[PDB]
């Protein structure tokens, strides 16, 4: 992954729900 | 929800050669990618600005969080660019 | 050749963890959006070239976010 931005990604596909 | 097609377009335009062509939902798509980037980034800089108990969100702050995500290229023309607004 | 302030910031809100922007906020996603779309723009026509054709395609898109790390972000927003 992208060590930089996989927190986010992972907690902006959480919101999108 | 969008950034106006007519001006994602122009932009898109303005990179590809001078005969080149865009499909409307390759516009479309450009208009997605650009509200992701914009909210990718601003959850980034609304997360570290609360628990840092601030209540608003900067134009450093921002900055900040493109750092942080791996978009270090965009740091200094930033920069550049809001100096030159303020001036 | 400068973005709409007012559409960024509106952008900005749908996140319900955003409180108050700071007026400049806006102004700086506007370079940066500029500077993105180009980029995301260039990678793109890389695959259209590719493939022979003078016509940018979402297909396109899809291919370059795949082929660039910064766009990780993207993976979900356009499906391969």
């Amino acid at each position: 992954v992208n060590a930089k931005q996989y927190x986010r990604i992972l907690k902006r596909r959480x919101a999108r729900a | 929800i969008y950034l106006p097609i007519a001006n994602v377009a122009r932009i898109m335009k303005n990179a590809i050669p001078q005969t080149g062509k865009i499909a409307k939902d390759a516009k479309e798509c450009v208009q997605e990618c650009v509200s992701e980037f914009i909210s990718f980034i601003t959850s980034e800089a609304s997360e570290r600005c609360h628990q840092e108990k601030r209540k608003t969100i900067n134009g450093e702050d921002i900055l900040f969080a493109m750092s942080t995500l791996g978009f270090d290229s965009y740091v200094e023309p930033l920069k550049l660019y809001l100096q030159k607004f303020r001036e | 050749q400068e973005l709409p302030l007012a559409r960024i910031k509106k952008i900005m809100k749908l996140d319900e963890d955003v409180k108050m922007i700071s007026a400049e906020a806006p102004v700086l996603f506007a370079k940066a959006a500029q500077i993105f779309i180009t980029e995301l723009t260039l990678r793109a026509w890389i695959h259209t070239e590719d493939n022979k054709r003078r016509t940018l395609q979402r297909n396109d898109i899809a291919m370059a976010i795949t082929k660039f790390d910064q766009f990780d972000f993207l993976i979900d927003i356009v499906p391969r």
